[PDB]
RNA sequence: UAAGUCGACAAGAAGAUGGGCUUGGAAGCAGCCAUAAUUUAAAGAUCUCGUAACAGAGCACUUGUUAAAUCUUAAAAGCAU
């Protein structure tokens, strides 16, 4: 019930054979559970923001400490040694094969904006 | 220099012979600087040249290798003839066993060569004189300097041969210089796959 | 380096030999259509208990066939021998052709 | 060196035309034996359907095509129920940022991958990877994508 | 505010720059070396990137035929052929067996407060490591008698390294006849079953990959001697062999 | 070739170098382009 | 900066995909809008060429070889051209 596709639900225009018929959708439960969680990458006023926004974020952030307040350097800079161990076990080999993949991102994401502000510093 | 560290490597047949501190008194220098006169025979013939006092040359009989270096790193004009005396070096070890060789293509209809003798003109006994026709109402005729062997296996291709490589390159600029590359149809001499980008129409 | 006048080679070395290490480097430098060109290439890899001495075969397209031991020559000082072969071939075609 | 052409042509629908013709008929390849082998390989999709193809033309004129899967471009506006506009073919947002066409939810996008994913060259691919690179083409055509 | 003796926490003293890829990578390859117990080199030689991702549709799809059906943890994913820095990966073996961090004394560390705090710096990019694997390395001898020295000579020109979580012989012979076929122990797979395996350009990039070295729990290994770890059918059942004597 | 009192590369292929220098003359800066002759340059007059 | 700086050389520089629109045609590269992804040693819905439009050649970027033990790159300042 969390999809708005019902089970039966024909799939318009998603067959180009002869011998056969559209696709129908299936039960909710029947399809993998990473297909629910993908979709998680899709990302006067200002005076009232002013009187509200600004003030209550000052009293949560209780600005007392310098803990929370840090410059928290991103994962494309830091020097602690990975999560590796030897003979740690596959969960700790598999847990620690994975952070590898979580940075190879960083270095992903720094080289879209040093190469697109490459080519927008000679197209001026 | 990156250039004057690496050891030279004499082949079997070259000789390297290192002279002596020298001085050729000069009525119009009051101090002329010392130099070693070096000698590379071998096969195809000798070469000498003469070097500042400066530089200094481990010749290496055991090995077959010869390492230059200067007294200070410090003064330009010792880092530049570390890396020109080491350039030279190579080029006469490099040449007197092998040899240098320089290419020459005639593009243009109409465009021959031969190599005849001109009795005439001769600078030296048994001169051989390259004949060109590119197209001017006269003929030219070059000698060839005294070291350089020119033949012509075709008639729109010379070849030059010699042991010195600045005598053989500045001859072919010397021929090169009656017919310079055209770009609009690639007509002249071109030297050793020297090339001249052409134009739309 | 020139590959295009090289027709086939056959390296046998040990790769847990040090020596061996400038055999392998030959083998890279040939480029991906070696193949697809039609360049035969054989490779050997011996035991890593008992190492026979490193040999190295290279031919061209004229007929010539050079055999170097990798021991006593570094990988730079075998890549020039070759292309002093494989360079004249260059001013030979150049000068009977055309 | 075998130059490779890139044509969009009809299901079955393959003779000397605009697409066809002029693409490959000036190389040298018997454009008329390759209209009448491609019939072969599409015997089995609709007429018209589009179909691109990356034809090899090796030395001598010795063609051999591979044919692919219909664009996924095609396939999101055929599956997102666009307006057909100009030209008898479903148009796609001129503006993606602002103006918005259809609405395709996931399990559209899960057998518009399953169906990409028939290709050898892109059957390595995982499924988990492969759905998120045509949501991310969603964005540049003016598709909204619904959980 | 933060003061100027102040280091952030997740960035010590580093020996050279942190936010070059130089650094950054060698710190991926040390924890590889720790947490793959199982790993193959080989040797590419200008493998394009069609021909790359070819190669890899096969082994993910020789690995997927691979039983197992005892609630193991998924581990057919995690495997990768990844192509490393072999200059920097030669420095990985260096710090991952010269270095001892036990032998760091922990010093005060200012934090955003000021306050001294003691910290040891013990991470693989520090000034520390740095200066054991130097000195080490300086014995050229005794280094050959140690695992690096009898994988130094691998890690020569382009090298390519396939990581195994766990050892887990039935992987490899789904792995090893893919990418080094050897019958009858490790026959290809066959043209009636598999046709993709035998293409044009997966055909044309096995050429160019050779199996140099092994190296399994931090040992190095010769290629003859991976067959027989393939050879096992598996690890628990060869020790209740013994057990049945 | 132009003869600027500023003379400035106009591509990679640009090289400047110090041309006619000898013992009776200082010379003069040049920017000599071997893949576009329209990047010849001077600077200085005789 | 020996974790090989700098330069050169060898190769790579992918895939969904000719992004959508526009146009006789617009396929990275007339113009307009978007430019969270993905997989990789890396690869901009594209920085300079090139095509009528494709193709093609380079660049950012990636690995390897060579190779520096005071020797990389930038800025400012002084005196000169
Ligand atoms: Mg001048
Ligand atoms: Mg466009
Ligand atoms: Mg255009
Ligand atoms: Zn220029």
């Amino acid at each position: 019930a969390i999809s708005s596709c019902p089970a039966g639900t024909k799939l318009n225009g998603l067959n180009y054979f002869k011998n056969k018929a559209d696709p129908v959708a299936l039960p909710d439960e029947e399809y993998p559970e990473w297909l629910w969680r993908c979709l998680e990458v899709q990302k006067k006023q200002r005076r009232l923001a002013m009187k509200r926004a600004r003030a209550q974020e000052a009293k949560i952030l209780a600005s007392g400490d310098l803990e929370a307040l840090a410059p928290k350097i991103p994962l494309q800079k830091q020097s602690v040694n990975l999560p590796g161990a030897v003979n740690g076990g596959v969960q700790d080999a598999v847990l620690a094969d994975e952070k590898r993949e979580e940075l190879r991102k960083a270095m992903r994401k720094e080289r879209k904006a040093k190469i697109k502000e490459s080519n927008y510093l000679k197209a001026m | 220099s990156k250039l004057g560290r690496t050891p030279l490597s004499i082949p079997p047949g070259v000789e390297i012979t290192i002279g002596e501190p020298f001085v050729k008194r000069d009525m119009t220098q009051w101090k002329q600087q010392p130099k070693r006169k070096i000698t590379v025979q071998g096969p195809l013939g000798q070469l000498e040249m003469d070097i500042p006092d400066f530089i200094k040359i481990d010749h290496d009989a055991e090995a077959r290798r010869a390492t230059l270096s200067v007294a200070n790193r410090d003064e330009k004009e010792q880092r530049e003839m570390w890396g020109t005396t080491w350039a030279y070096l190579n080029r006469f070890i490099m040449g007197v066993s092998e040899g240098h060789t320089a290419v020459l293509r005639l593009v243009g209809i109409g465009y021959r060569a031969t190599i005849d003798t001109r009795p005439e003109k001769e600078e030296y006994p048994g001169q051989q004189f390259v004949c060109l026709k590119l197209g001017f109402s006269h003929p030219v005729e070059m000698g060839v300097p005294k070291g350089m062997k020119a033949s012509t296996p075709q008639p729109t291709r010379i070849l030059l041969e010699g042991i010195n490589r600045e005598q053989v390159m500045t001859f072919a600029a010397d021929i090169r210089r009656w017919r310079v590359p055209e770009p609009y149809k690639g007509k002249g001499i071109f030297v050793n796959g020297e090339t001249i980008k052409l134009k739309q129409k | 380096m020139l590959t295009r006048f090289i027709t086939d080679v056959s390296t046998r070395f040990n790769p847990f030999s040090a020596k061996a290490k400038a055999a392998r480097l030959f083998l890279s430098f040939l480029p991906p259509n070696a193949r697809s060109n039609g360049m035969n290439i054989t490779t050997q890899l011996l035991p890593r208990n008992s190492t026979e001495t490193p040999l190295l075969y290279v031919k061209f397209k004229d007929g010539k066939e050079m055999n170097l031991d990798v021991e006593n020559m570094g990988i730079k000082s075998i890549v020039e021998e070759v292309d002093r072969h494989s360079r004249i071939l260059q001013k030979q075609a150049d000068l009977n052709d055309g | 060196v075998e130059q490779v052409v890139k044509l969009i042509v009809g299901a079955g629908q393959a003779s000397p035309s605009p697409p066809v013709g002029p693409a490959l008929g000036s190389k040298g390849i018997k454009s008329m034996d390759f209209c009448k082998e491609f019939n072969a390989r599409t015997a089995h999709i609709n007429t018209g359907t589009p179909m691109p193809v990356r034809v090899t033309v090796r030395p001598d004129r010795s063609f051999h095509f591979d044919v692919r899967t219909p664009h996924t471009s095609w396939l999101l506006l055929n599956a997102a129920e666009a307006p057909i506009g100009k030209g008898g073919k479903r148009k796609g947002a001129s503006n993606p940022g602002k103006e918005v066409v259809g609405t395709v939810s996931l399990k559209h996008v899960y057998e518009i991958a399953k169906i990409k994913q028939s290709e050898l060259r892109l059957s390595g691919l995982p499924l988990e990877g492969l759905c998120r690179a045509v949501i991310y083409q969603a964005r540049s055509i003016g598709i909204n994508v619904i959980p | 505010r933060l003061p100027d003796d102040y280091v952030p926490p997740t960035q010590p003293p580093s020996a050279r720059p942190v936010d070059t890829r130089k650094s950054q990578l060698l710190r991926t390859y040390t924890s590889m070396l720790r947490s793959t117990p199982l790993m193959l080199i080989f040797q590419h030689n200008n493998l394009t990137a069609i021909e790359w991702a070819a190669i890899r549709r096969e082994l993910s799809l020789a690995l997927s035929n691979v039983p197992v059906p005892e609630g193991a943890p998924d581990i057919t994913s995690k495997i990768h052929l990844q192509v490393v820095r072999t200059r920097i990966f030669d420095v990985a073996l260096k710090t991952v067996e010269f270095f001892d961090p036990s032998t760091v004394e922990p010093t005060t560390a200012t934090t955003a407060t000021g306050t001294k705090v003691p910290a040891t710096y013990n991470h693989d990019l520090s000034k520390h490591a740095w200066k054991a694997v130097k000195e080490a390395t300086k014995n050229t001898e005794a280094v050959e008698k140690t695992v690096y020295g009898q994988l130094a000579p691998l890690l020569v020109g382009p090298v390519a390294i396939l990581t195994l979580p766990s050892v887990s012989p039935a992987h490899l012979g789904a792995a090893l006849s893919v990418l080094a076929p050897s019958p009858p122990a490790f026959p290809a797979p066959s043209r009636k079953k598999n046709p993709g395996y035998y293409d044009l350009t997966c055909q044309s990039g096995l050429q160019k990959l050779l199996l140099v070295g092994g190296r399994i729990e931090g040992k190095a290994f010769d290629y003859d001697g991976i067959k027989w770890v393939g050879g096992i059918e598996n690890g628990i059942e060869g020790l209740r062999a013994q057990l049945v004597h | 070739m132009k003869v600027h009192s500023a003379i400035k590369k106009r591509c990679e292929h640009c090289k400047v170098v110090r041309r006619k220098a000898n013992k009776r003359q200082n010379g003069y800066l040049y920017i000599i382009c071997p893949a576009n002759p329209r990047h010849k340059q001077r600077q200085g007059y005789r």
